């Protein structure tokens, strides 16, 4: 039960990231902060 | 420009006949069989990398200087990670047939190795073995992989 | 006996085994020339071995088509929908007379339903059509109407459940009921829940 | 002798270190709220 509520919950943190970067590239003013290799590995679902 | 044009022309699809006959005059115009195959591998090797590249710009990932970037915090997806690995898969393929040939590209072009290792940190899973794979192919050695697998 | 279960402990490294796809099969539906299964749960697939027994030079597959998704439905006929609701994984050619093919996948998939067309058939049009063998007592019967002059069965029926195809005459798989005439298929796959 | 804010300031450090928990990492914790919960109870207890 363990394994399967992580799996759920990966998955929704992902489209809740996908759904909010979507409305900020939206936006024209603000500019896209970029990420390094290591800041990437950090922010997304890899390291978890 | 005939050695260019034509390793060029090799990879393209066609009948055999064609094939067979520019193969020949390949062996022929290319010095010796050695020259030939050296030649093939690094001009396979370089639109390779240029694929894997241009497949990583499509997504946000950007080789500036020589640090890798990611704009988008988000995974990628199947045909993504799948168009990445038949490029990974055959440079993996020749580098470890005939690795002078890599170690001697990564010397030419400095912005390779670097690339790879910085790249295995956004990739999933299952495309970190063949990219540790190139990685140990030119730092490692050959006689020290076959060594270890026996 | 602990309060919190550790991620580490929970989870060791389970190996891919060899599974049969009739052992993970929930539910099918077969149409012509295309195939839908349901497994039990999710799977990672890597590699899927296809046997043929009892080919028929008449015709078998030249193409293989495999498509993938992992969408949990209730319904085989829901999911039955082209193209939609599906994810393609890999494209085989067959030589004729090949009798097993190694689809290997060169990413692991997970999936939870499957998908396999016949893309292309590699045809024999020397068999004769406008007379036919009868399913039941094996006698010469014109197309038309395809009912047996020695016992009034009809061709067109389904030689297992007597299932006639009025859209398709000549279907490379029963509608009803799925059987097969021109060969036999069994699936394997290296795949771990 | 003022137990109310003494209250009020732990309910609102633990629902600090929630938020915390809950920005960085994933991992699931099966007795979570349950100081909240009780806090929380007791609180209404003294105001009803
Ligand atoms: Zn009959
Ligand atoms: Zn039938």
């Amino acid at each position: 039960i363990i394994q399967k509520v992580f799996a759920s919950r990966k998955e929704l943190l992902e489209y809740d990231l996908q759904q909010r970067e979507a409305a900020t590239k939206s936006s024209r003013t603000s500019v896209q902060p970029t990420f390094t290799a290591s800041q990437y590995r950090a922010l997304s679902v890899l390291g978890c | 420009s005939w050695f260019y044009f034509l390793s060029e022309y090799l990879m393209i699809q066609q009948t055999p006949f064609v094939r067979r006959q520019v193969r020949k005059l390949l062996l022929f115009i290319c010095g010796s069989k050695e020259k030939y195959r050296q030649l093939r591998d690094l001009h396979t090797l370089d639109s390779h990398v240029r694929g894997i590249k241009k497949l990583l710009e499509e997504q946000g990932i950007f080789l500036r200087a020589s640090v890798v970037t990611a704009s988008s915090g988000s995974a990628l997806q199947y045909d993504t990670l799948i168009s990445l690995m038949e490029h990974l898969k055959a440079c993996a393929e020749i580098a470890a047939q005939r690795t002078i040939n890599w170690q001697k590209f990564c010397i030419k072009d400095d912005s390779v190795l670097y690339f790879l290792l910085q790249v295995s940190f956004l990739v999933d899973e299952g495309v970190s073995p063949v990219l540790l794979q190139l990685l140990s192919c030119a730092l490692c050695g050959s006689k020290v992989l076959a060594a270890l697998a026996a | 006996l602990e309060s919190d279960p550790c991620l580490v402990c929970n989870n060791p490294e389970v190996p891919f085994c060899y599974i049969k796809l009739s052992s993970i099969k929930v539910d099918t539906r077969y149409t012509t020339t295309q195939q839908v299964v349901k497994l039990i749960g999710s799977h990672t697939i890597s590699k899927v071995t296809v046997k043929i027994g009892d080919l028929k030079r008449t015709k078998m597959v030249r193409t293989i088509n495999l498509y993938y998704n992992n969408r949990t439905v209730q319904a085989i006929v829901e999911l039955k929908n082209k193209p939609a609701r599906w994810h393609k994984a890999k494209k085989v050619q067959l030589t004729p007379g090949q009798t097993e093919v190694k689809i290997d996948l060169p990413l692991p998939i997970v999936a939870s339903n499957l998908m396999i067309e016949f893309a292309d058939f590699y045809e024999n049009y020397q068999a004769s059509t406008e007379t036919l063998q009868c399913p039941r007592c094996s006698a010469s019967v014109p197309a038309n109407p395809g009912v047996c002059g020695n016992c009034g069965e009809n061709v067109y029926q389904c030689h297992k459940c007597r299932s006639i195809n009025y859209d398709e005459k000549d279907p490379f798989l029963c509608n009803a009921c799925g059987f097969c005439k021109y060969a036999r298929f069994d699936f394997m796959l290296y795949a771990k829940p | 002798r003022g137990v109310l804010p003494y209250v009020g300031n732990l309910i609102t450090k633990e629902i600090a270190r929630l938020l915390a928990l809950e920005e960085a990492t994933l991992s699931t914790d099966l007795q979570q709220g349950y100081a909240l919960k009780s806090l929380t109870g007791l609180l209404s207890s003294f105001v009803e």
